[PDB]
């Protein structure tokens, strides 16, 4: 399966490079679906960064499913026009691919010394 | 009202944001053989050379420079002067604050103990070189010794005449009083 | 704040010189906007894409050609740019026309922002009150003590900044200019970046000019207008 | 009949009179609290959402801070470019600094933008005069040149870079300027030299030399110790006295 | 031993690292003043 | 008309025709409400700077709080040495805002044992990963997260709600390629 | 995207002394070919051999550096040098920097003994 982003030809929105997306909620849909998939997946439960991602992707399909016009969905979610949301979506599945090879949740890999992060606030150093 | 995921309601946009819709060849208020005569008889092209030819018949804007100066206000910032007082003794102390502030420390001072026993220099320099005419300099001295001139007519054929020592300024300033007691009484009150 | 306060007769050659300036704007604009050449020399020229002009650091006109509207007065006034009207344009196509449509939009709205403030200069000072930050009046330094002390370390030592870091920045006329700041409770500064937007314009030439002859270069660099002593910085 | 010969003369139209100026006095760091704490709560959520990298945040009048190590910069800002509730797409700036007293000398910042939701965040490393630091060359193209001036400045090695070469300094100059160690004057200077027929580098001598003026520095505290504006949810519990 | 010799890649002169001298050092406490914040720093000229 | 313009010749401060010739020019011009853009002698900088009367009125303006000469301490108008401090928060003092509370919303233990709970944390003694995950739903969900499930978003000091002018009101006609927010 | 330069190699900061020796050793390749192009480019009154002279010393310089990260900083460097030299960045006089000894010599006294650096106060 494979899906469409960005139209970089066609009618243009008031943006340069971005164009009018021919049936965009099915890509939004599918695009959601496929990140809480990887998600539900190759995270843990306990992961604030699951959780949030979540429930924002969640939250922003209900929002794809109850509304119909293209307007109210940009006027609900506020992130620009609906064009740039396909582009959030992908930039977010995108990230969470990459997450789950990177282990962010993990514990601190390195810890910094004590010298690192002092600016000048010690009361006796000048 | 609202509940935003990863939004706001400024973020979202604008009402009417989506262009409507480039206009095709069709839907076109303007006969086609009218915007051929404005594209063959270059309509726009006439219309700024006579805009262009209008300016012909106009005043001028040029002044004659060695005849006829341009403004110059007394906040203005050209050559550097020492005053005096009236009783003809100098004003600076050596304070040394002209020194301090110069950013690009142009002025050098040394002084000493007058045989009357006061506070006076034995050197003075600016090097006009170095001065980017700031004005600092006449702002810090607090008895309004050096002052800055509205000459700028004070170039040179070489780079040793713009070392500027103590006699040098001090002559400059017993030039240049009656121009400098002119911006003094019109820029004290400000400054 | 500011060094001295307006002198007497300013506001009124202002309004003067401002009544008269919009006609000579529009005499520009005749020879240039509807002309052919200029759009010959400016239509789909310079050309630049909205998510393009985010990664490569641009801002002011070159990102408001784009169709993004972004303008710090508005965004985040510093002075007393919410205090006052005004409006910020901005074009569709991203290329030399619209940023000089942009800029001549621009010359129009400042003339508006100049006629209110001339309209509304309030009294009061120009400068802050603390007169170990600002120097004082001269009637004082010659009168009172504690202000001659102040004259003296702000004109020898200076001011005493807290310690900390800053990048604050605006919506110069070229883009988004600003300053990252360190301080280390000393009357000198530690450090002071001057960020310059016609670095990133000039970075930008490359991905810009690929693919265009040289008399579009030249309007492309036209288009920045690069003062180059920024952009050595 | 009218005409500019018998326009008004607004020179004497009757100008404005205040009696007293009333400026009510007020702190400029009262208007950024709620704002402050903002930026705490998103960044607790950034440090608990990334807890491998994020070593520590500060917040200081509407300006963020996140300290990260050179390891974490493509990771980190993976997630500051792409993730929804921070779209920090635009590249303002990168910086480097001079810390002599710490171990790791330098300290790279990078500073961001989102015009999306408006709001800037910086981003700060470390790293040494032969440790380098990842280039985010890959997601912003706009830190090439950045880049190659904080290489060109103070060293600094941008690993992954494809074109990393001076950018400011003269073609064959050897040496990092903004380094403290490097003189403000430098180490060489050039002159025409009518023999060879060449302008030629010669070692520095000056006809009025530098005259610093910092040895003038006070000698008592100037500005004593702050405020906290710390919002009381980020403040270490009191715990009660019994 | 193992401490960097970054002085080779300083792109610095040499002579400073044969000939000269340098100082390390607090600024000593004045006497014309009574005040210690310009000490507690390590200078090095 | 708008509150933008036109407006004609005789309140411009240019230097025009005069006679004959203004009928002339208003008939040649494109648009004769245009100016010759050269000022009016008598007005432009007259009276001349350095001879300005207001120079010997002049005193140096003020504000009244601050030229108050009795109630008005410094130290109550000193900005600057109440400056907010630069807080730092590295994952220890993190986690003991989780693994604890705050002092809004404190879940801490009275007495010693409270001291050296928080001693505990000062010291490697529980980790962050730890106390992310013995955080209850009520933590989380309202003091990391939003109360509706939610990360926060970017904040913004001062929001700019954008708006666009149509038509008229518009600096640009509807054909140029340019518009106009407000 | 902005690409790179013409002879522009990525920054890669070797693991191993065993590559870094070999990344070194075709950079001196490179210089040795190119000598004649930088005699070429830029006006020269002497040898191709005196440049290959004054390359091998530059290498010489840093042959004991046993720190890999500064060899790394080392080969770096020398790369970006190449890439002025080779592309016509620098002229003429950045170039003859490297070149003193070629220049006519310097006076008569050059001191080498305490006695002379005592009379011309230089010890
Ligand atoms: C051989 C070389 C001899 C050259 C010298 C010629 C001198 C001469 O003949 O004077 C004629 C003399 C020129 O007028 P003037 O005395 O110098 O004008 C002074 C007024 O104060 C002018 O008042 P003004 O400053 O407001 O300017 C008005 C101007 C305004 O001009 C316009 O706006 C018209 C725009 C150009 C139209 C082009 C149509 C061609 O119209 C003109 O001056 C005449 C332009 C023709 O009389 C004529 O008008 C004859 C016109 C032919
Ligand atoms: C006093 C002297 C005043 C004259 C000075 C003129 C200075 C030089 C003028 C420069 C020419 C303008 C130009 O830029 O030409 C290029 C322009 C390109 O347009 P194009 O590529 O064809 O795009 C088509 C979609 N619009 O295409 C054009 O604009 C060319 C327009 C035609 C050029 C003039 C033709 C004059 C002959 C008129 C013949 C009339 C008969 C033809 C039918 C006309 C019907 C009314
Ligand atoms: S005004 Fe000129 S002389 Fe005075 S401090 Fe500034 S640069 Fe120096
Ligand atoms: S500030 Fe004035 S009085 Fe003081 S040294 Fe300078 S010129 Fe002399």
């Amino acid at each position: 399966q494979s899906v469409l982003v960005q139209m970089r030809e066609g009618t243009p929105i008031g943006l340069t490079g971005i164009y009018q997306h021919p049936n965009p909620r099915p890509a939004l849909i599918a695009l959601y679906e496929a990140t809480l998939k990887e998600l539900q997946d190759k995270h843990p439960k306990d992961s604030v960064y699951r959780q949030s991602i979540e429930n924002l992707t969640a939250h922003r399909k209900q929002i794809v499913e109850d509304n119909e016009v293209s307007e109210v969905i940009e006027n609900k979610i506020g992130a620009g026009l609906i064009e740039e949301v396909v582009i959030q979506a992908h930039e977010e599945l995108e990230l969470a691919k990459k997450m789950s090879e990177w282990k962010p949740w993990e514990e601190l890999e390195e810890k910094p010394l004590e010298d690192q992060w002092v600016y000048f606030n010690k009361k006796g150093v000048e | 009202i609202n509940i935003y995921a990863g939004g706001s309601a400024a973020a979202a946009p604008p009402a009417g944001f989506r262009i409507h819709r480039p206009a095709t060849w069709e839907e076109s208020e303007e006969g086609a053989l009218s915007k051929a005569t404005k594209y063959f008889l270059l309509a726009e092209m006439f219309r700024g050379l006579y805009v262009v030819l209008e300016q012909f018949f106009r005043a001028p804007y040029t002044i004659y420079y060695p005849f006829e100066k341009g403004p110059v206000s007394p906040r203005f910032r050209g050559e550097h002067a020492l005053r005096r007082y009236p009783s003809g003794e100098e004003r600076c102390i050596a304070c040394k604050l002209c020194e301090a502030i110069c950013p690009a420390l142009a002025i050098t001072i040394d002084a000493e103990e007058r045989i009357d026993g006061s506070r006076r220099t034995t050197k003075y320099d600016i090097d006009m070189t170095k001065c980017i005419y700031c004005g600092y300099c006449q702002e810090s001295c607090p008895v309004d010794a050096i002052v800055e001139t509205p000459n700028v007519e004070y170039a040179t054929e070489t780079r040793e005449e713009l070392l500027y020592n103590k006699e040098k300024l001090l002559a400059n300033g017993d030039k240049w009083e009656l121009e400098l007691q002119y911006a003094l009484d019109a820029d004290a009150p400000y400054r | 704040g500011v060094s001295q306060d307006l002198p007497a007769g300013l506001l009124d050659d202002i309004y003067m010189w401002a009544t008269q300036f919009g006609d000579r704007l529009d005499e520009i604009e005749e020879l240039l906007t509807d002309n052919r050449i200029w759009k010959l020399r400016t239509v789909n020229i310079g050309t630049v894409t909205a998510q393009d002009a985010l990664n490569l650091g641009l801002s002011g006109p070159m990102l408001r050609g784009s169709g993004i509207p972004f303008d710090i007065r508005k965004n985040a006034p510093y002075d007393a740019y919410d205090k006052v009207d005004f409006d910020v344009p901005v074009g569709m196509n991203g290329d030399c026309y619209d940023r000089y449509l942009i800029r001549m939009a621009e010359f129009r709205q400042s003339l508006r922002i100049i006629e209110q403030c001339c309209n509304d200069m309030p009294a009061g000072a120009v400068k802050v009150e603390d007169f170990k930050i600002n120097s004082p009046p001269r009637n004082l330094m010659k009168e009172d003590m504690e202000a001659l002390i102040h004259h003296f370390l702000l004109y020898t030592k200076g001011y005493s900044v807290p310690p900390g870091e800053t990048y604050t920045a605006i919506e110069a006329p070229k883009g988004e200019m600003g300053v990252y700041v360190v301080s280390d409770g000393s009357e000198r500064p530690y450090k002071c970046k001057i960020r310059a937007p016609g670095f990133a314009h000039l970075g930008a030439f490359d991905h810009i000019a690929r693919g265009h002859f040289l008399p579009d270069a030249v309007a492309i660099i036209g288009t920045m207008d690069l003062v180059f002593g920024e952009v050595d910085r | 009949a009218p005409s500019w010969e018998n326009i008004k003369d607004i020179r004497l139209d009757p100008k404005v009179h205040v009696d007293e100026v009333y400026e009510p006095i007020v702190n400029p760091a009262d208007r950024y609290l709620q704002h402050v704490s903002d930026l705490h709560q998103y960044a607790k959520y950034i440090m608990a959402a990334l807890p491998k990298y994020i070593q520590g945040f500060s917040v200081w009048k509407d300006e963020l801070t996140l300290h990260v190590a050179p390891s974490a910069v493509i990771p980190v800002t993976t997630f500051l470019r792409d993730n929804t509730s921070t779209q920090y797409k635009s590249i303002i700036d990168i910086t480097a600094v001079d810390y002599p007293s710490r171990e790791n000398r330098f300290e790279v910042v990078y500073n961001f933008l989102s015009v999306r939701h408006n709001s800037r965040i910086r981003l700060k490393t470390y790293a040494t005069e032969v440790t380098p630091v990842p280039s985010i060359t890959c997601l912003y193209e706009g830190a090439n040149w950045f880049e190659r001036e904080a290489y060109d400045m103070y060293g600094v090695f941008f690993e992954g870079h494809p074109d990393l070469r001076r950018i400011m300094t003269d073609y064959g100059f050897e040496g990092h300027p903004l380094r403290k160690d490097f003189p403000l004057t430098g180490y060489t200077e050039v002159r025409w030299d009518e023999e060879k027929r060449r302008v030629v580098y010669e070692p520095l001598e000056l006809t009025q030399a530098f005259r610093n003026f910092s040895a003038g520095s006070t000698a008592w505290e100037p500005v004593g110790p702050g405020r906290d504006d710390r919002p009381d949810s980020f403040k270490l519990p009191t715990p009660k006295p019994e | 031993d193992n401490v960097p010799a970054h002085e080779i890649v300083s792109g610095a002169p040499a002579e400073l690292s044969r000939n000269r001298v340098v100082r390390i050092y607090q600024q000593a406490k004045p006497a014309t003043q009574s005040g210690e914040y310009g000490t507690f720093a390590w200078r090095l000229d | 008309m708008l509150p933008g313009g036109p407006v004609p010749v005789f309140k411009k401060y240019t230097v025009g025709s005069k006679g004959i010739w203004e009928k002339l020019r208003v008939l040649l011009a494109i648009a004769p409400n245009r100016s010759t853009g050269n000022p009016i002698v008598p007005l432009y900088r007259v009276p001349t700077p350095g001879s300005r009367p207001e120079a010997n009125v002049y005193q140096d303006p003020s504000s009244y709080p601050t030229n108050d000469i009795a109630e008005n301490p410094y130290w109550k108008r000193d900005h600057r040495r109440a400056y907010p401090q630069t807080a730092f928060f590295d994952q220890k003092t993190v986690t003991g805002l989780l693994e604890l509370g705050s002092e809004a919303t404190p879940r801490i233990a009275d007495g010693e044992a409270g001291t050296k709970a928080l001693a505990n944390i000062a010291n490697g003694g529980v980790s962050f990963t730890q106390a992310l995950g013995k955080s209850s739903k009520d933590v989380i969900y309202g003091e990391v997260l939003t109360v509706n499930g939610l990360p926060p978003v970017a904040p913004t000091l001062a929001p700019k709600q954008w708006k666009i002018i149509e038509g008229e009101a518009a600096i640009y006609p509807k054909g140029y390629p340019c518009r106009t927010f407000h | 995207a902005i690409i790179a330069t013409a002879f522009a190699e990525t920054v890669k900061f070797s693991g191993s002394k065993q590559e870094l020796q070999k990344r070194t050793l075709a950079l001196y390749r490179q210089f040795l070919r190119g000598a004649p192009t930088f005699a070429d480019l830029y006006e020269v009154q002497f040898s191709i051999p005196t440049i290959r002279t004054k390359i091998r010393q530059e290498f010489e310089r840093h042959r004991f550096v046993d720190d890999l990260s500064i060899q790394n900083v080392l080969y770096a460097k020398g790369h970006m040098e190449y890439q002025e030299c080779i592309n016509f960045w620098k002229q003429q006089a950045q170039f003859l920097k490297y070149f003193p000894e070629e220049d006519d010599i310097q006076g008569r006294h050059q001191p080498s003994n305490f006695v002379d650096k005592f009379l011309k106060n230089r010890a």
